């Protein structure tokens, strides 16, 4: 039962239309820029005392390719995240396997709980390290 | 240069030679008879010159082994349809005043004047088509 309001702006949000003061997740994406961050750290504000943030995409996540004078480096900056997603832009498999992934927190609680220290690059690591062959890339 | 049964009738003079397409020389002719193939008498010549090099220059040094190697291959009937055409490049750009003494140029000489008089014999050895790379999987090559 999680309510979510879509900040999702240009290139981002094209991914997920694929996939006030009433939602409890805040998926951030697209580009975060000097300029409109206070709209976002109000409705960030605006929103009641369990809040939870995804950030998806590079450009969310840090300032990604645009490491320049209009960019600010990272959404993390200003508000508090609780799941990153990288890709540009990431997918609704990705979108999935992250509500999946934060119905874990939810049902993990200071919600670390010495259980969130086990990281997917550890614990998918046995699954990714033991592939040897790919599908050649000159067909379809 | 070499020169052929069209070019005897004609006197033994620097510039009488010199008009004719070659250089006289020491004087002292060599003759070439009908059961000696032209490109093995050639290959015999650059490898020679090849090896006699002193090495300073570069299209000496570096120049004349490459023609060896395409000499070999058209012996053995190995040669490539793109090997007469680099043999010709290589006498043009080891000419006089590119290298830095006249043993490349003197090279060369035995070398134009074959296949200028003797192209069917160096195409006899063009048997094989152009290939100087391997395939490799999953990477389609650029196919000219
Ligand atoms: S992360 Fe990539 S796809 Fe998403 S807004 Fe930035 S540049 Fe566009
Ligand atoms: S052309 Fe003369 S100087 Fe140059 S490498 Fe040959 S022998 Fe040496």
């Amino acid at each position: 039962s999680i309510w979510p309001y879509n900040f999702g702006l240009s290139c981002c949000y094209v991914e997920m239309v694929t996939s006030p003061r009433q939602a409890d997740l805040m998926v951030v994406a697209g580009t975060c820029f000097t300029k409109m961050a206070p709209v976002i750290q109000r409705l960030y504000d605006q929103m009641l005392e369990p809040k939870w943030v995804i950030s998806m995409g590079a450009c969310a996540n840090s300032g990604g390719m645009y490491d320049i004078y209009s960019v600010v480096q990272g959404v993390d900056k200003f508000i508090p995240v609780d799941v990153y997603i990288p890709g540009c832009p990431p997918r609704p498999e990705a979108y999935m396997q992250a509500l999946m992934l934060l119905q874990e927190s939810i049902g993990k609680e200071q919600g670390v709980y010495r259980a969130n220290m086990q990281s997917e690059r550890e614990r998918k690591r046995g699954e990714r390290i033991a592939v040897t062959n790919l599908r050649t890339p000159d067909e379809i | 240069d070499f020169l052929t049964e069209a070019h005897l009738d004609l006197p033994m003079e620097f510039e009488s030679i010199g008009k004719a397409g070659s250089r006289l020389g020491t004087a002292l002719a060599m003759a070439v008879d009908h059961e000696i193939n032209m490109v093995s008498l050639v290959r015999n010549l650059e490898e020679f010159f090849a090896r006699e090099s002193c090495g300073w220059c570069t299209p000496c040094r570096d120049g004349l082994p490459w023609s060896v190697k395409i000499l070999r291959a058209l012996e053995r009937g190995e040669g490539q349809p793109g090997d007469i055409e680099t043999l010709e490049q290589l006498c043009r750009f080891l000419g006089p005043g590119k290298t830095f003494c006249a043993h490349a140029p003197g090279a060369v000489e035995p070398l134009q004047s074959a296949i200028k008089y003797f192209r069917e014999e160096f195409e006899a050895g063009i048997k094989q088509p152009f290939s100087n790379t391997h395939l490799i999987n999953g990477i389609q090559p650029n196919l000219l």
